[PDB]
């Protein structure tokens, strides 16, 4: 949930394959923004009674509470779309099943996870763990001609001009942040953190619970930062500065690994296959975490209760439709379904202000709340400024 | 690296066929592809053309019936031939711009044609 996310891969890799090491700042500043924003939700959940979804509901009337629910629920679907595309592409590379058919299979991948269920819930992740590590080892190995400072000269050391000027870099920049700061994790983390061991009503030493939770929230977020940098490096190394200007999608990475000279042919074919299985593996883990988050949002805003398997079906059904419509319109174009993938993360950018602002208001009222709301207010205004600028410059 | 063709053969008018254009070894990308044909006693004719961005165009004699497409996963260019007429009979060739690796310059490749016979 940060490195096994196809939304993270496609944005970072095309962010390097098209614009070099420029967007490395955006990775850093968003990963840092994620650390801080997640810590606020952690506090919000442990301090106040319950999570962000119901907290937002307590301040809004039902009409505007549904509008907030709509925006939030769409962000959950947008993430699911990312998995649908990711799994469809994976099935196309491995089994040769066309994207239009693969997307249809994703409705019943839910059913496939129960086939994995009775084979060890620990047994399989160990294979996936080695799978991810092996694939990541390939990616690390696939980094040559690496200038030890040309990274730095744009990594963190911000070239803040093109990042906001032309739509191209700005578009990917929004996708990168939206994929690293996922709006549905704010609602999820603000409730799952209340499962830790501490006295609910009276004891304030639950700051210890916040202590552990924030440290854990910064650990995995650091790894996500490393991977995103590792993946942007990968795309830049392989596809950036080319005469043909490859966008650098999953298909490009597949044939880059499969046709890498030093990597051989038969050996290179294994690497590409392992990547495809890892891409498939990136899906089924994401849908479980996304389903629990959907429960919180719906029960928080609408105060409506339906079983997870049902909402897992409804959310998936709604996610496959725009994927299929996209495949029908552009006649199954693989580069076009990857644009929908990137766009799904750019939408997460649009939905963020509707989640960050309520998080802000709660964090400035009831005890144990933060000293400088300064670092958090400049984030929202600069955020809505950009998503509207892009939202207007395109339109 | 050689361009290999398949999927042809014998079929009745009204039937359909699907030609396959792949390379002998692993390729990074087929940037451009052309499907030529040559009926008995006639000239070599361009039938289908697919571009890098995916757009395609067909001869007026074959448009609406033929469909060229790229399988990015397997780097294969297909020619879906539907509602075949007896005059579609001939030898079909595959011209394609193969890119061996990512940064390798795009070379032009041809291939030994395959026989397509629409009978009766
Ligand atoms: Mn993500």
């Amino acid at each position: 949930v940060g490195y096994m996310d196809p939304g993270n891969w496609i944005t970072s890799m095309q962010g390097g394959a098209q614009y070099g090491y420029t967007l490395l700042f955006v990775i850093l500043i968003s990963s840092l923004a994620a650390m801080l924003l997640q810590s606020m939700t952690v506090r919000l959940g442990i301090a106040t009674g319950k999570d962000l979804a119901q907290m937002t509901r307590h301040f809004l009337s039902k009409p505007v509470a549904i509008i907030f629910w709509i925006i939030a629920e769409l962000a959950i679907i947008a993430t699911d779309i990312a998995e649908v595309i990711g799994s469809a592409i994976a099935l196309d590379l491995i089994f040769g099943i066309p994207l239009i058919v693969g997307a249809l299979i994703t409705v019943f991948d839910v059913f496939l996870l129960l086939f994995i269920m009775r084979f060890g819930f620990r047994k399989i992740e160990a294979i996936v763990g080695t799978l991810i590590f092996t694939v990541l080892a390939i990616f690390v190995f696939e980094v040559f001609i690496s200038s030890p400072q040309l990274t730095d000269i744009l990594n963190g050391f911000v070239p803040h001009k093109e990042i906001v000027t032309n739509q191209g870099i700005l578009y990917i920049a929004l996708g990168i942040i939206g994929a690293t700061i996922m709006p549905h994790n704010l609602y999820l983390h603000s409730s799952i953190v209340q499962s830790r061991k501490y006295d609910r009503h009276d004891n304030e030493e639950k700051a210890q619970a916040i202590k552990y939770a924030t440290i854990d929230s910064n650990l995995q977020l650091s790894i996500a930062f490393v991977v995103n940098c590792l993946l942007l490096t990968l795309g830049a190394a392989l596809f950036f500065g080319t005469k043909t200007n490859d966008l650098g999608g999953f298909y490009d990475l597949y044939h880059a690994l499969k046709t890498e000279p030093v990597l051989g042919a038969t050996l290179g074919g294994v690497m590409s296959t392992l990547f495809a299985v890892a891409l498939l593996a990136s899906g089924q883990n994401s849908t479980i975490t996304g389903t629990l988050a959907g429960q919180i949002v719906m029960e928080g805003f609408l105060r409506l209760s339906i079983p997870n398997w049902l909402r897992r079906l409804i959310t998936r059904s709604l996610a496959v439709i725009p994927v299929i419509i996209c495949l029908i319109i552009f006649k199954g174009n693989s580069e076009k379904i990857e644009q929908l993938l990137v766009f799904s993360q750019v939408f997460l950018s649009i939905a963020l202000p509707f989640s960050l602002i309520p998080l802000q208001l709660a964090t400035s009222n009831k005890k144990l709340m933060g000293p400088f709301i300064n670092k958090t207010w400049v984030n929202i205004i600069s955020w809505t400024l950009i998503v509207i600028l892009s939202g207007l410059n395109v339109y | 690296v050689q361009l290999q063709e398949s999927g042809g053969g014998l079929v009745q008018a009204g039937g359909s066929l699907r030609l396959s254009c792949a390379a002998s070894r692993s390729i990074f990308s087929i940037d451009t592809a052309n499907w030529y044909r040559q009926p008995p006693g006639m000239q070599r004719e361009l039938v289908a053309t697919i571009t890098r961005d995916g757009n395609a165009n067909y001869a007026d004699s074959v448009k609406g019936r033929f469909t060229i497409s790229r399988d990015r996963a397997r780097n294969t260019v297909y020619l879906q031939m539907n509602s075949l007429k007896p005059e579609d009979t001939g030898v079909y060739y595959c011209n394609a711009a193969i890119r061996t690796t990512v940064r390798t310059s795009a070379q032009e490749y041809w291939g030994q044609g395959t026989q397509v016979t629409v009978s009766s």
